[PDB]
């Protein structure tokens, strides 16, 4: 699935596969992110859903309500369509 | 202007200006470590005085370490743990939760508030070192509160948010400014000053007088160890070593102790579970064990959860009454603290094993030093503080949280 990784430093459409956090995807090739635990820990590496749909079950506090806002953990969730997700920002969630 | 802009404001002023104030700062072992990577380095090539020269010459008037902050945290908590564990011989309850970290006490502000009392009520290393210098030191130095900036460098965003706080003030800032390790390198960058070609500088004691950052040599093995420690010692009178967490099968990032604490011989800790026996977390009783010939004890239930997306999934099996613990320590980094998001971001996925190695040298590791044993803590602890949980322990080293969230 091509996924618009929306950075600071501009974006990133790479391919993401759906047996595979983005997150891991995302450093592999070539992006600013910070990876170690992928199994829900930090949340500073919770991306924007802007449009499309992404699948998350094992998260924190970040539920439903923040999902559905744009508000999912790129560590433990994969792209279930393409589209445009935006990366560094745990602000929003606070 | 941000926080940490402002602490550059502060610092532009000549030392001699009429409107300049004395700008101290705390920086904490875990930023120092991780700090040589910000200039292309590798973790732990900076040295710790390095680090203090550097930022010395940034502008700062006082250079403090948050070890200091900490050996103060270890007393208190370790004194608040062990008094739960003797009220509830005799008959805050239990488990009891550590309060260290930013993260997770937001989600039990805003998300469990019904886990407040369960959760200790002394305040953070960087918290209480803070408050102290504001205080202790300002009346000892002899200046005013309103005339003292403190900057502290976390490796971790959510401390800004940590000390702002709003009743964390003092007697309108405990803590003013918190600057991060990217930020930090940044600033050193900007200004052409490079860590790697500065000769080893020196710390400040916070006690106001001697000579070095106010900590012994050896290592506390963190704040949870260290708290688990004093009060293991002073129950059993035995010595306690390196505590070595294993993962709980089931659950990922969580990490599970059990301490067998025996009661020592003379002490009324003896005495408790000889002359008895028998909230949304109710205590089990508490694994306990005993011989054949009446003498026995306690293993205490200690976990680590590494993550606020693991506090979720851990929480949900301490309520089904599935995983007993007593004493749980929530973080919000992936491993440890040496993985905040205000760490520089290397080319690594195993890039926090490397800083939490570099954390202490061979020595420092093999030399145990616990915060009972320091000279400064213990006169902090006569001259100002009293007593441990006292009046004034509570009103600086202790806090209260906020149903609903901050
Ligand atoms: S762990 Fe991350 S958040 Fe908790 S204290 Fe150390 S740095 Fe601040
Ligand atoms: S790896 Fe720590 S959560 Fe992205």
């Amino acid at each position: 699935y091509k996924v618009t990784l929306k950075t600071p430093s501009g974006d990133k459409t790479i391919e993401c596969p759906a047996d595979t956090y983005i997150l891991d995807a995302a450093e592999e090739a070539g992006l600013d992110l910070p990876y170690s635990c992928r199994a829900g820990a930090c949340s500073s590496c919770a991306g924007k859903v802007a449009a499309g749909t992404v699948d998350q079950s094992d998260q924190s506090f970040l539920d439903d309500a923040q999902m559905g806002n744009g508000f999912v953990l790129t560590c433990v969730a994969y792209p279930t369509s393409d589209c445009t997700i935006q990366t560094h920002q745990e602000e929003a969630l606070y | 202007l941000s926080h940490v802009q402002q602490a550059l404001a502060e610092l532009a002023k000549p030392k001699d200006d009429p409107t300049r104030k004395h700008v101290c700062v705390q920086v904490a072992p875990a930023v120092r470590v991780a700090i040589a990577e910000t200039l292309g380095l590798a973790p732990g090539a900076t040295t710790p005085k390095q680090l203090a020269e550097g930022l010395r010459r940034l502008g700062f008037d006082e250079v403090f370490d948050t070890l200091f902050g900490a050996d103060l945290t270890i007393m208190e908590e370790g004194s608040e743990l062990l008094h739960r564990l003797t009220e509830h011989l005799e008959a805050e309850p239990l488990p009891m939760f550590t309060s260290c970290c930013p993260g997770w006490i937001a989600m039990l502000e805003k998300s469990y508030p019904d886990l407040i009392p369960y959760v200790s009520s002394c305040k953070s290393p960087q918290m209480m070192l803070a408050a102290m210098v504001k205080s202790y030191l300002a009346e000892k130095k002899g200046i005013a509160p309103k005339d003292m900036v403190m900057v502290s460098i976390m490796p971790c965003t959510r401390k800004q948010s940590e000390a702002d706080r709003d009743w964390f003030c003092v007697d309108t800032r405990q803590l003013d400014h918190v600057i991060t390790t990217v930020e930090l390198g940044n600033i050193f960058k900007e200004r052409g000053i490079n860590l790697a070609e500065l000769p080893e500088g020196e710390w400040d004691n916070p006690m106001g007088v001697g000579s070095g950052a106010g900590v012994l040599f050896g290592t506390t093995g963190g704040v949870m160890e260290a708290a688990l420690r004093t009060a293991y010692e002073l129950f059993t009178g035995t010595p306690l070593p390196r505590l070595s967490l294993s993962e709980v099968r089931g659950m990922d990032g969580i990490k599970e102790t059990n301490i067998t604490m025996v009661p020592a011989p003379g002490s009324k800790f003896e005495e408790l579970l000889k002359h008895r026996a028998a909230g949304p977390l109710a205590w089990d009783g508490g694994a306990g064990f005993t011989s054949e010939d009446g003498r026995g004890g306690i293993t205490l239930r200690v976990a680590v959860a590494n993550g606020l997306g693991n506090a979720k999934k851990l929480i949900t099996k301490m309520q089904a009454g599935e995983a007993k613990y007593d004493f749980v320590e929530i973080m919000a980094c992936p491993a440890g603290c040496v993985g905040g998001g205000g760490q520089p971001r290397s080319t690594d996925k195993a890039i926090t094993q490397k800083r939490q190695a570099a954390l202490y040298n061979l020595d420092e590791k093999s030399t145990l030093r616990r915060s009972h044993e320091n000279p400064s803590i213990r006169e902090l602890y006569d001259t100002y503080l009293g007593e441990p949980l006292g009046h004034k322990a509570h009103e600086l080293l202790h806090t209260h949280y906020v149903a609903g969230g901050v």
